[PDB]
């Protein structure tokens, strides 16, 4: 008995440790995206950009690889992938847990990381180059005045100062970047602290075994052994018979599939709308579902079997 | 990868003699604006200089100015002070300044891999619940007689009649411990399976916030004055630092800060142009590679005389070609494509196994 | 606009005379580089994630 | 010394079947050509035509 118990535990504290290490290797196998090209070779996390713009007709023109496949994709993706607004791609981002990425400027893109919830973040290099520009009608005065004016400012510092002052600045998160720095990246304490707590507790129910057990010897339980055959005898009928109606419970099974269903051993039931329920008393179940399940003949049934067994060993033990 | 020699360039004559990413632009740029040319190497191999007491400009700015050339070709940078003497088309290519490091992914045993897998504050209250037990049982069981005791439970604390109160306690230390083991263990192999190493952090203030790597620039040129001038922030803090950093984190030229990274073991960082960095990581070892986003925003254009009559055109075919993703196109073929490197697909690469010594040390010391 | 030829928004008010200069997030497209001047960028982006 | 011996032990054998476990879990991820896709897919196998 203690080399089987022994066996049988050794078997079960093995299947915990596998398991619990498929869980924690794949834990580890997660990789967040990073660049285009990792939109490109999953498909778990779907992905658009704005249903009109340069931005969406910037994939449809684009003879480049990945940049190909992935207008590919959003061309014929289901359901739309494309937003109406900027505000609705970011809050498809917001409401989809990750599970949908938006396509935008970067410019609008890192402002957007920088505004409450503080709950967006750009990943990866931009996927082309573009500029804006001081715009100034053909054969203008202001033409090169403007022109060496905007190349005095870069080379001051005085553009990188401006966009710092209202895009990182004028910030604000300020926070939600500083938590987004990715320091953590391991196991962790709380699963372990599960384990603390039920130690505790189990130190604290010996501190009371202890007293208590101490407070038995000083009394010294014949009176039990009187009224304990008993009580004894009456728990044992009491168990048996719940036993018998956990059994019959007209609910030994619930299948949703919103209507209700409900079984037993012995009937099949349904409740309709609103309320009304019949049942199909069939008693106890074996049927044609092929299971078998590859032996010959058992079941269903066999819980009937083995239900029956133990309502006429607890007469025989009771009436004993 | 601009403009090189090409492999039997001894054999061959004219423009057919070079290849790069220029000369590939300069075939397309001739196309749009339909007209013949022939690609000339500058005299002095400089890019576009004034010297301050003959106020004469050298290398291709130069050679535009003086009319000895009608049109650069190459990755000229787009300055302020040539923009007065020389006409430059829209930027067929931005870059910055980048960081470079060494090549991610190391090793390491220090018994301290073992305590990893184990957060370090798990290792502490196991010990806490540890002596928690051996101080329980303590109290189970004049002043010398409590210290054997208490050096007894400390045995049956150091892990391996029905006293039912103490007998419990055994149990659920027991059913404690199992499952930590257990934890151990299967996290241990999550470790042995996937192993991923991740490396320090991109963002240039990450280099001032600490000091353990050294970092430098070239010891002229724009990047190191870039430093000098700037007014920002963090930038500041930089110059100040390699300003007056012994031994010199300077080096003299983009080979020797190159090698410096690349024998430093992660201990010196390099700050260069992206352009020539990202190519640099496609370069073998293939042990160097670019961090975080630029630190300016710079870029290149084709250079033509003041007043010329390649001008306007050149300037349109610029942007007609970035439109058509002919640029982004030709940077690929000489970068990524033409390259030997390789970073998604070492990443791809999913094949490795083998057990050290390293961490098994840590527990035998 | 194909149809009517006609230019709108700020790169508009420039063609037609309505304004002098145009200060904003402008993107410097070949399209627009033929009708109005552009000066060298304020400020270089691209599409991101 | 017989409880550090134990404390010991214990790390050595969970390694080793940590690390064990770890040489199936990658004998499986290791994948055959099943097509042309796979061909270009990687490029640890070289490959050409005449
Ligand atoms: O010259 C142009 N400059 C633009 C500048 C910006 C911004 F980044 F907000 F400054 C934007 N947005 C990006 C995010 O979505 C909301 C608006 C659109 C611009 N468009 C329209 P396109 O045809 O879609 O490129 C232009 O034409
Ligand atoms: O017009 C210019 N174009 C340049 C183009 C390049 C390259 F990227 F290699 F093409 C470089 N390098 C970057 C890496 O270090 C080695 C040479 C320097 C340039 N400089 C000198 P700056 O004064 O330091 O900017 C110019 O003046």
């Amino acid at each position: 008995v203690g080399g089987v118990w022994w066996f049988f535990t050794l078997i079960i504290i093995s299947s915990y440790t596998a398991n619990l290490a498929a869980f924690l290797t794949v834990e580890r196998m997660v990789s967040p995206i990073e660049s285009a090209e990792d939109l490109s070779k999953q498909t778990e996390i779907a992905y658009g950009t704005l249903d009109s713009g340069s931005t969406k007709e910037f994939f449809r023109r684009s003879k480049i690889a990945v940049f190909d496949k992935m207008w590919t994709y959003m061309r014929s993706a289901e359901p739309s992938v494309f937003v109406r607004t900027t505000a609705e791609g970011v809050a498809r981002v917001r409401k989809s847990k990750g599970k949908y990425a938006y396509l935008l400027e970067s410019t609008m893109n890192e402002y957007i990381e920088q505004r409450k919830p503080c709950d967006t973040m750009k990943v990866g290099g931009n996927l082309d180059s573009k500029g804006y520009g001081i715009a100034t009608p053909k054969g203008s005065s202001l033409g090169t005045p403007v022109n060496l004016a905007v190349l005095k400012l870069s080379e001051q510092g005085l553009l990188d100062k401006l966009k710092n002052k209202w895009w990182y600045d004028k910030g604000e998160c300020g926070a939600k970047d500083s938590g987004s720095k990715e320091k953590t990246s391991a196991l962790s304490l709380s699963n372990v602290a599960g384990v603390f707590y039920i130690l505790v507790g189990g130190l604290g129910l010996a501190m009371l075994v202890a007293l208590i057990e101490f407070c038995y010897k000083s009394r010294a339980g014949l009176f039990d052994r009187g009224v304990q055959m008993l009580l004894t005898t009456v728990g044992a009928f009491a168990a048996f018979s719940l036993m018998t109606i956990a059994v019959g419970t007209d609910y030994w099974l619930y299948s949703r599939g919103v209507v209700m269903t409900h079984s037993g051993l012995w009937r099949t039931c349904c409740l309709e709308g609103n309320f009304k329920g019949l049942c199909k008393q069939i008693d106890h179940f074996p049927e044609d579902a092929d299971y078998e399940a590859d032996t010959a003949e058992y079941f269903l049934r066999a819980v009937r079997a083995s239900s029956i067994f133990p309502i006429l060993s607890v007469i025989l033990l009771f009436m004993g | 990868p601009y403009v090189m020699m090409k492999k039997n360039h001894e054999m061959l004559e004219g423009n057919e003699r070079y290849e790069g990413y220029c000369v590939d632009l300069a075939a397309e740029i001739a196309k749009h604006c339909g007209f013949k040319y022939k690609l000339t190497i500058v005299g002095d191999g400089k890019y576009g200089a004034r010297d301050a007491d003959t106020k004469i400009w050298n290398g291709m700015v130069g050679e535009l100015v003086y009319g000895k050339a009608d049109i650069a070709i190459a990755p000229l940078t787009i300055t302020l002070v040539r923009e007065e003497v020389i006409d430059f088309s829209k930027p067929f290519m931005s870059l910055g300044i980048s960081i470079m490091i060494k090549k991610p992914q190391k090793s390491k045993p220090g018994v301290f891999s073992f305590l990893d897998p184990l957060a370090y504050e798990i290792w502490m209250c196991i010990v806490f619940a540890y002596i928690g037990v051996s101080v329980v049982l303590f109290l189970v069981s004049t002043n010398e007689f409590g210290i054997f005791n208490s050096l007894w439970f400390s045995l049956g604390a150091f892990m391996q009649p029905r006293s039912l109160s103490g007998r419990i306690v055994g149990g659920v230390w027991w059913f404690f411990t199992l499952i930590i083991i257990s934890s151990y263990t299967a996290n241990l192999a999550a470790f042995l399976t996937v192993e991923r190493m991740v490396s320090p952090i991109e963002s240039a203030e990450d280099l001032s916030k600490q000091t353990e790597i050294a970092y430098g620039t070239l010891d002229s040129g724009s990047t190191k004055e870039f430093f000098r001038r700037s007014k920002i922030a963090v930038f500041d803090k930089m110059w100040t630092y390699m300003r007056s950093a012994e031994p010199s984190v300077f080096v003299r030229t983009t080979a020797e800060g190159v090698a410096r990274v690349r024998k430093s073991k992660g201990k010196y960082a390099y700050l260069l142009e992206s352009t020539m960095n990202e190519y640099i990581e496609q370069r073998k070892p293939c042990d160097t590679m670019k961090v975080g986003g630029n630190l300016d925003s710079k870029g290149y254009g084709i250079a033509t005389p003041k007043g010329s009559s390649l001008g306007t055109p050149v300037n349109l075919a610029v942007l007609k070609l970035s439109e058509q993703g002919l640029l982004d196109k030709l940077k690929n073929k000489w970068w990524y494509d033409k390259g030997e490197c390789g970073a998604k697909d070492s990443g791809s690469k999913e094949k490795t196994s083998a057990l050290s010594l390293s961490n098994v040390a840590g527990v035998f010391y």
